[PDB]
């Protein structure tokens, strides 16, 4: 019971020596048990993911804590199986699913054959292609069609819903081709909020090129997934101890990919979140300590850019400084700290982002630890704090990307092999936790969450800086 | 630009 003690766990160096990795692994465990006992995950809108709120929010209670189970409105998107794309005329032709084409997630189902009208193209390296991002591009287009669009300056959802309000039957966006890089397929999106009606499939460049080429091109288009419109749930506590007006907010993404039961991301996050919110509820901050268990991460940040699009503005001005807390057990791990500085993508955080990254910077090295940074260009649940000018920082310990030599030097693990082999994957169970990892980034998380809790200070600093 | 795991446009 030392670590009832508020001398401990009111301090930055105390707060990690209580959060024990091994007491993080138990409430994983926990975790996986849930994902087992709900059909192996806990995404979004299933009871996986109802009863992991369960688990958190029964935890808070008991630790002391009032809990806000925030619920919102969201549509779920789910491939049922694999998309079907060929020519019919001139002459019949079968493309390959994940070769020439894929979906957008987010997309509606649909079986459509048409012909294939091109919009507003501009084909070749260096192009800068508007391609279908205003309705007056659609101005010959024949309702029914298969609208023939090129990626390019807007987003995916817009080009789907103008050629959608045109009349198209469906959409078939491709790679840009401005560089070379820029022709193959990739994870592609029309949004959470796409409602053209209609199905949108991504193509390669050089498909692209030969479509708009083809004369009475007509393709049948099938494609096989689900959306339903329901709801999910934010998961928010907060001290009732410290300033309501400096508030210092962590966030963990509580919901799995349907693949998987997501123990590695982001049950490490939202077990060491879990843990240090347990051993909060007897600390004495200065500064109000809230916790979010985000809904439909994976879905394209849903929750947390709902909470915050949410708040009232004078409950957002509250908000100081926001820690994100997304994928810290990676079997092959690396410790990688946000980049805040923009030092290494050139992507810099609001003021004060700086100082958070900073704070981890020197916690690691006073350890004795390695780290690096790693982008921040909206990947997790601090985009929408990162578009509303609040302060954040945050930790990661590698998912798809490759070790390097260098960084298997640094780190452990084997060169050119994930950071986390089973990524996004059914294997992302208990056994795929590193306890390393989470010791050293719970340990890190403990201490800056602590150490903001008594000071905003170095986060104040750059704001009024920034303001001159 | 991305939006979580997906790039949006
Ligand atoms: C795709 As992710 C931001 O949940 O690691
Ligand atoms: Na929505
Ligand atoms: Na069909
Ligand atoms: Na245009
Ligand atoms: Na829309
Ligand atoms: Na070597
Ligand atoms: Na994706
Ligand atoms: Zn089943
Ligand atoms: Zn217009
Ligand atoms: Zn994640
Ligand atoms: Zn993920
Ligand atoms: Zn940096």
């Amino acid at each position: 019971s030392i670590c009832k003690s508020p001398l401990l766990v009111s301090t930055p160096l105390g707060l990690p020596r209580c959060l024990q990795a091994s007491n993080v692994v138990k409430r994983l465990q926990k975790l996986e048990d849930i994902a087992s006992l709900n059909d192996g995950n806990r995404a979004a809108a299933t009871p996986g993911y109802q009863a992991s709120v369960d688990y958190v929010k029964q935890t808070l209670q008991k630790a002391g804590y009032k809990v806000s189970v925030q619920p919102f409105p969201f549509t779920a998107y789910y491939p049922k199986g694999p998309g079907s794309l060929s020519a019919t005329v001139p002459q019949p032709v079968t493309y390959e699913w994940e070769k020439d084409f894929t979906y957008l997630s987010q997309t509606e189902a649909g079986d459509v054959t048409a012909k294939v009208v091109p919009v507003d193209l501009s084909l070749g390296a260096g192009n800068t292609s508007t391609s279908g991002c205003e309705a007056e591009d659609f101005a010959n287009f024949p309702a029914g069609s298969i609208a023939l669009i090129q990626r390019g300056t807007c987003n995916f959802e817009q080009k789907a819903e103008n050629a959608a309000a045109a009349g198209a039957a469906g959409v078939i966006i491709f790679n840009q081709g401005n560089t070379d890089d820029r022709k193959g397929l990739e994870n592609v999106t029309v949004g959470e909020s796409y409602e053209g009606g209609i199905p949108v499939i991504f193509a390669t460049y050089d498909n692209g090129v030969a479509w708009s080429q083809t004369p009475d091109l007509q393709l049948h288009l099938v494609v096989d997934v689900v959306r339903k419109k329901t709801e999910t749930y934010n998961v928010v506590a907060e001290t009732r101890r410290g300033n309501p007006n400096n508030v210092v907010m962590v966030g963990a993404h509580l919901d799995s990919v349907f693949e998987g039961p997501g123990i590695n991301d982001n049950g490490s996050g939202s077990a060491a979140q879990l843990e240090m919110a347990v051993l909060l509820a007897k600390a004495l901050p200065v500064n109000k300590v809230r916790f979010a268990w985000w809904g439909a991460e994976e879905a394209g940040l849903v929750g947390s850019t709902h909470y915050v699009q949410n708040l009232a503005p004078e409950e957002k001005k509250k908000i100081k400084a926001y820690l994100n807390f997304d994928m810290i057990g990676s079997p092959n791990f690396g410790n990688f700290i946000y980049d805040g500085d923009g030092s290494d993508f050139g992507l810099q955080g609001p003021p004060g982002s700086a100082a958070i990254e900073r704070l981890f910077e020197a916690y690691f090295r006073l350890r004795g630890q390695q780290s690096e940074g790693t982008e921040i260009d909206f990947r997790s649940d601090y985009a929408e704090f990162f578009n509303s000018g609040i302060a954040f920082g945050g930790l990661f310990t590698g998912a798809e990307g490759l070790k390097t030599e260098e960084q298997a030097q640094k780190y452990g693990g084997t060169a050119g092999k994930a950071y986390d082999e089973c990524y996004h994957s059914k294997c992302d169970g208990i056994a795929n936790i590193n306890q390393d990892a989470l010791e050293i980034h719970s340990d890190a998380m403990a201490f800056v969450t602590s150490w903001l809790s008594l000071s905003t200070k170095v986060v104040d600093d750059e704001i009024a800086a920034a303001g001159q | 630009e991305r939006w979580g795991h997906d790039f949006i446009k």
